[PDB]
């Protein structure tokens, strides 16, 4: 009864533990897949790229928001975004649809989020560091940037815009 | 039994922290339902300057202070009472005072709007030195606790050479050793960086390093929150349910996995950080999936023990065992309901861990949805239930029938509010609503969220009532006049264990070895990345933006 | 057999899977 309850519970537990392991491993496979595809573009670049948050608005590629969009390949554009208290420059960001876009975002003040509503772009922005993420916009139109990292009282109304041209 | 009095002091201070921390939650729930009640709150609590100050208090008081005081109460007293030995009292009282003192010190700038950072206090957001100092002292209180319990265990082992560590004490030893490794990230971040910087001694801090050190502690701290509740769920709840723990070894295995896997995982809070190599994010991701294992395991061990209890009590069929359980006992109800909500809780955590899937939910209302299921519901509810057995044991004070019934109402309301809130927050989060946002102050910004916003309003009103009923309840039991010494003298309702193959238990009892392994894993998982970051520091100036 | 314990880990498995495959869909839809 306890004798019989004991080894029966343990026997099924062993099954459960093996299944749940298999499920965990399946998720690992399925994650590794995402990692081999264009959708992984949104993972930040692992490489350290240091800048000086105090002169970033005075010189270098974030100094002039109207030249932030640079063609860097035949179908590729690099965009230097500044995320700051409390906005994003340029505004709007303007990019062609169908082109791979390499966002290079930094902050002059405190940490900000860079969440592009309707896409997987969702990257912390750290003063002193350039966050680099990649995306291709398949659909034209207007995409809102959301700050999703508390940055002070201006936080809830820190928004940006990206326009994707046909 | 002077350890009762010190334990009591930890529990009560914890519960005071939870009450004050919780005052702010209905306000925040209303906010995630597009309703601004902050003007009312600032009438009642005129020192409160912003939604964000509310949010710091809530985070700090609920997720840091209460949880810790609870852990320190439970994972000192229970092992002591299983071993029948007295804790070093001078040390025990020392830890309480460090805790109280660091709490008073951090509180001053908090109450005075000088530290409206969050509970994550991320640099370059720069709070008052007293916030960092007091939080430091508050958390070091736990190194004393670790000592206290290590002592007890060695004193026991000495007196009983050649025996395996008893269950609850085994749980507490592996738990505290885990927490010691785990805590080094934050002590590092604090000592090398936050403190000097807040004192004026260095100009800036490197935000990435600060975050990396933070999340070294920031993950395993949530297992530090959980494990006290698990110890209860494992070694006490099966008795209260009317049965027994189905396996002592499976319970040790779960805890041992927590020792090994709780700390080398923190990059799962940094899937969206620059400057951390993706291959390391994947390693942490895998290690994070593994840490889900002791809980998958726990799901089955605990579920089989409740079923067992229900079968003993007469229930039959596939659900009869559920029906047969003691649903009139809040001390049984509270953890069980917590456990039920832990199912979607852990499902959401498994999502957060998958490296790329985190881009869907990161920094949205999804995350508060996940964690209110884990800590604000399972851990808190389990602490709430201990009112109904831990308190009488500690004080001799009786629980009246009236109080038992009220406790049932609190525990169900609190549970129900947290489920309803969890739907509103997961769903809002899937619609891209950001966490940490006074969104009701931008009422036209999240129109596609109108439906889950109704759940948050509801949740907020249900958890207000639950909380008001908790305060009236908690004070009824604390302030009552009577003391019956047969409650004080009674044993803790420790479960018996159905029996255990000794091979496994002996191995698991080589604690020095498992500890060393856990320490190696942390070096392998954090060493390489921290060496690169420390080689390339880019300190930046701090900012007050409140 | 511990039939209840099995039902519980059924519900938990279903829940994990609806959550995980759910979010995986959303991931690719936003990709
Ligand atoms: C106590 C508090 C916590 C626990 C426990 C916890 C568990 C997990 N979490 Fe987490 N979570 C992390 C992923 C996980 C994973 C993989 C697990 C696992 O350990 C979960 C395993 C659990 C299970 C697989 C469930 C087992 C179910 C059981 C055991 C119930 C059985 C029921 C019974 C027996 C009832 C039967 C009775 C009857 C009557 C039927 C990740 C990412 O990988 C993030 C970052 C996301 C982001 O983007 O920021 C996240 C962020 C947080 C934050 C936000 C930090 C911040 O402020 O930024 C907090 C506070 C938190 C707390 C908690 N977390 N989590
Ligand atoms: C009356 C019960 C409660 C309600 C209604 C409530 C509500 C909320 C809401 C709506 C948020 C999200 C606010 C935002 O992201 O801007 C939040 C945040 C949070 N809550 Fe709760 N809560 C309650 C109790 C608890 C408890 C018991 C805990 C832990 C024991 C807890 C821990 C936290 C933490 C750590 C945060 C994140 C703070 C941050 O991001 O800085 N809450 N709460
Ligand atoms: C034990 C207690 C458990 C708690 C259960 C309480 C349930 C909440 C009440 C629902 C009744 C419906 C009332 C809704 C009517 C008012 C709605 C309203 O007008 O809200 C403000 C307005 O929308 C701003 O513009
Ligand atoms: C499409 C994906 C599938 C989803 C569908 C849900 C899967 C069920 C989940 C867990 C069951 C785990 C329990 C495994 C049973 C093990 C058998 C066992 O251990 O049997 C020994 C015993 O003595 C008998 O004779
Ligand atoms: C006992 C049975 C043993 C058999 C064990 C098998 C486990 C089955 C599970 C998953 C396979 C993973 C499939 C990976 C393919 C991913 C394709 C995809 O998800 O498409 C996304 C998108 O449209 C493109 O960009
Ligand atoms: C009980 C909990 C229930 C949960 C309820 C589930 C609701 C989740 C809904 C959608 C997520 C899918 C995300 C798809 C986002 C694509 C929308 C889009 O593309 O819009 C922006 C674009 O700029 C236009 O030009
Ligand atoms: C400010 C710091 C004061 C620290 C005050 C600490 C007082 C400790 C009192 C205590 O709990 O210890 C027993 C003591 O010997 C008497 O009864
Ligand atoms: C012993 C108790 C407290 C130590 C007191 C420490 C005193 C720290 C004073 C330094 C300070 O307050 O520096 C502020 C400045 O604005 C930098 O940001
Ligand atoms: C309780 C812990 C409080 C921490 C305070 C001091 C610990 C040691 C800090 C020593 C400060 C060294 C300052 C320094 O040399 O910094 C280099 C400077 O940034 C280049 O110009
Ligand atoms: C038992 C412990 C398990 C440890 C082993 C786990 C397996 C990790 C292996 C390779 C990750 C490859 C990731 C490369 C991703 C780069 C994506 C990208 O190109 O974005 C910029
Ligand atoms: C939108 C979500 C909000 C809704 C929340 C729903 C979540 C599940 C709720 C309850 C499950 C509890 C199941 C177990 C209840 C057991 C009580 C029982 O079986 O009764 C025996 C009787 O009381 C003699 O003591
Ligand atoms: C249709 C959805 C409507 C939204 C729900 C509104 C929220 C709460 C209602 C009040 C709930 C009070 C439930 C308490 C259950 C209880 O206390 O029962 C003890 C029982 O004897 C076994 O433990
Ligand atoms: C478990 C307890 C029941 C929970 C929620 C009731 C669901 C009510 C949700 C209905 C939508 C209400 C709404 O806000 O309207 C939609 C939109 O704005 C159109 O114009
Ligand atoms: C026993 C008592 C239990 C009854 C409890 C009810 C259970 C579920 C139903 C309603 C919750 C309604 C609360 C929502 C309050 C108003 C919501 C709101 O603010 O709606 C705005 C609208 O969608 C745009 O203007
Ligand atoms: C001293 C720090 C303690 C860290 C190591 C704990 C394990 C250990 O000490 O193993 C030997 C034990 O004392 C035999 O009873
Ligand atoms: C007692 C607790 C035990 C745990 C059990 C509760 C766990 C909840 C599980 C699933 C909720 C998902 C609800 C349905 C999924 C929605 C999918 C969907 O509708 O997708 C949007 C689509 O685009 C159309 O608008
Ligand atoms: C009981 C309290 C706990 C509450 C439990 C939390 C509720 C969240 C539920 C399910 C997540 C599943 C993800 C939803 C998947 C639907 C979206 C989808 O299917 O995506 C395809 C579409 O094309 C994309 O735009
Ligand atoms: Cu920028 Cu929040
Ligand atoms: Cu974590």
């Amino acid at each position: 009864d306890e004798h019989k309850a004991h080894k029966a519970i343990l026997a099924y537990e062993k099954g459960w533990l093996a299944f749940s392991l298999a499920m965990l491993f399946v998720f690992i496979a399925l994650i590794a897949y995402t990692l081999a595809t264009h959708t992984a573009g949104v993972i930040p670049a692992g490489k350290l790229e240091r800048v000086d948050p105090t002169t970033v608005r005075q010189e270098g590629p974030w100094a002039d928001p109207a030249q932030a969009v640079v063609q860097t390949g035949p179908n590729q554009y690099t965009v230097y975004v500044l995320a700051f208290a409390f906005g994003y420059q340029p505004n709007p960001i303007e990019v062609p649809q169908g082109a791979e876009i390499v966002f290079k975002i930094t902050s002059p003040d405190v940490i900000h989020g860079f969440h592009v509503e309707g896409t997987n772009i969702n990257v912390e922005v750290l003063p002193g560091e350039v966050s680099t993420v990649r995306y291709t916009f398949k659909r034209p139109g207007e995409y809102r940037i959301i700050c999703n990292q508390y940055c002070g009282l201006g936080h809830q109304n820190m928004f940006g815009t990206i326009v994707v041209k046909e | 039994y002077p350890e009762k009095k010190a334990t009591l002091y930890f529990l009560v201070l914890g519960f005071l922290a939870l009450i004050v921390g919780s005052l702010f939650g209905p306000f925040q729930a209303l906010n995630y339902g597009n309703v601004d009640a902050y003007p009312l709150l600032k009438r009642l609590l005129p020192f409160v300057q912003s939604y964000y100050q509310g949010l710091t208090l809530h985070g700090v008081l609920n997720a840091i202070v209460f949880t810790q005081l609870f852990a320190q109460a439970i994972m000192v007293y229970l092992p002591a009472r299983e071993l029948n030995m007295r804790p070093n009292m001078g040390l025990m009282w020392l830890s309480w005072w460090m805790a109280f003192i660091g709490l008073v010190v951090a509180a001053l700038p908090l109450l005075a709007n000088e530290a409206t950072v969050l509970y994550t206090f991320y640099p370059p957001l720069k709070g008052h030195w007293a916030f960092y100092l007091g939080a430091s002292v508050f958390v070091l209180s736990t190194w004393v606790s670790i000592y206290i319990v290590l002592d007890l265990w060695r004193r026991w082992k000495a007196a009983n050479p050649g025996k395996v560590t008893p269950l609850v004490t085994y749980m507490a030893v592996v738990f505290w050793l885990m927490w010691f490794l785990a805590s080094l990230g934050l002590v590092l971040e604090f000592v090398l960086f936050l403190l000097p910087w807040s004192f004026g001694l260095v100009e800036g801090v490197d935000p990435l390093v600060a975050r990396t050190l933070f999340w070294w502690t920031g993950h395993p701290i949530v297992y530090f929150w959980l494990l006290p509740a698990y110890a209860i769920i494992y070694t006490i709840l099966p008795k209260q349910a009317g049965g027994k723990l189905v396996s002592d070894p499976m319970a040790r295995l779960a805890f041992l996995l927590f020792l090994l896997l709780s700390t080398p995982v923190g990059f799962h809070h940094q899937f969206a950080d620059p400057g951390i190599d993706p291959t390391w994010k994947m390693i942490h991701s895998v290690l994070t999936l593994f840490v889900a294992v002791p809980s998958l395991m726990t799901a089955f061990t605990v579920a089989a023990s409740l079923e067992f209890a229900g079968r003993l009590r007469g229930g039959r069929g596939l659900f009869g065992w559920i029906r047969a359980l003691p649903w009139d006992n809040p001390a049984f109800v509270a953890p069980v309901l917590g456990l039920l909500g832990f199912i979607p809780g852990g499902a959401g955590g498994i999502v957060n861990a998958s490296f790329t899937l985190d881009y869907v939910v990161h920094n949205t209302a999804w995350v508060p949805g996940h964690f209110h299921l884990q800590v604000a519901s399972l851990v808190t509810l389990t602490a709430m239930g201990s009112l109904y057995w831990l308190l009488p044991n500690l004080t001799g004070k009786p629980i009246s029938d009236a109080q038992r019934r009220l406790g049932l109402a609190v525990v169900w309301l609190w549970f129900l509010g947290m489920m309803i809130m969890a739907v509103g927050l997961h769903w809002a989060g899937l619609l891209n609503v950001p966490r940490r946002a006074y969104i009701a102050q931008v009422p036209d910004a999240y129109p596609h969220a109108a439906v889950p916003m109704v759940f948050n309003v509801l949740a907020g009103i249900v958890l207000l009532v639950a909380l008001l009923l908790f305060i009236y309840g908690l004070f009824s039991v604390l302030l009552s006049r009577e003391r019956k010494p047969e409650l004080a003298e009674a044993p803790l309702p420790f479960a018996e264990v159905i029996s255990e193959d000794r091979r496994l238990v002996l191995a698991m009892d080589r604690i020095g070895f498992w500890f060393a392994v856990a320490a190696i894993l942390v070096v392998l998982a954090y060493g390489p990345t921290l060496v690169q970051l420390f080689g390339h520091l880019n300190p930046v100036p701090g900012w007050r933006l409140w | 057999k511990p039939k209840g314990a099995l039902a519980v880990i059924l519900v938990l498995t279903l829940t994990i899977l609806v959550f995980w495959l759910g979010v995986y869909a959303v991931f690719f839809a936003r990709g």
